[PDB]
């Protein structure tokens, strides 16, 4: 429960992160 | 530039995330 809720948080700011991560690497090449 | 500043502070990021995530896993196995 409690560490699979934490781990549930974890997940999505990895998920949001790797989202960001792909943009700027669009960006980064124009 | 300032992208690739941001791209690095945003990889180190998702390392420090992911290896929290891997300590919690082992937490939930013991």
């Amino acid at each position: 429960g409690q560490l699979e809720q934490e781990l549930a948080a974890l997940d999505q700011e990895i998920a949001a992160a790797e989202q960001e991560l792909a943009a700027l690497d669009w960006q980064i090449q124009g | 530039g300032q992208l690739k500043q941001r791209r690095a502070a945003l990889k180190q990021r998702i390392a420090a995330l992911k290896q929290r995530r891997a300590a919690l896993k082992w937490q939930i196995q013991g």
